[PDB]
Order: structure tokens, then C-alpha cells, then sequence
């Protein structure tokens, strides 16, 4: 699954 | 903090705890019903906020 998070 | 995961069935983005996101890699199937947050836990539920608002919250 695709995820996005703080860098 | 929060992270976001894309449902593999409807492709809406769902808010999840950042303490769990590392376990969801790109081979994993994840869908809305797997969400512990039952405001947003089936594919009929609208996405919490716009994509641009999500990216702003994440600072990306
Ligand atoms: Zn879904």
C-alpha cells in the first residue's frame, strides 16, 4: 500500500 | 504524529498513527476497513481532507 509521512 | 495510507480498494487516503505506518510497506494490502478510526473505515466514507491539505500537514 502507498503511504505518506512527515520527512 | 499522523501518517497517511492509501486504500488499495478505493484509493482514498486515511489518517493512521505514525507509530504503525512503518509496518505498511508497498507490498502490503491495506483497505479502509482495516482502519481503527471508525469515522473513516469503509470505502464509502469521504476522505478526511483534501490531498493538498494532507500534504501541507505533512510538510511535503
Ligand atoms: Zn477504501
Amino acid at each position: 500500500a502507498r503511504t505518506k509521512q512527515t520527512a | 504524529e499522523s501518517a497517511w495510507v492509501r486504500c488499495d480498494d478505493c484509493f482514498k487516503w486515511r489518517r493512521i498513527p505514525a507509530s504503525v505506518v512503518g509496518s505498511i510497506d508497498e507490498s502490503s494490502r491495506w483497505i479502509c476497513m482495516n482502519n481503527s478510526d471508525k469515522r473513516f473505515a469503509d470505502c464509502s466514507k469521504s476522505q478526511e481532507m483534501s490531498n493538498e491539505e494532507i500534504n501541507a500537514e505533512l510538510g511535503i
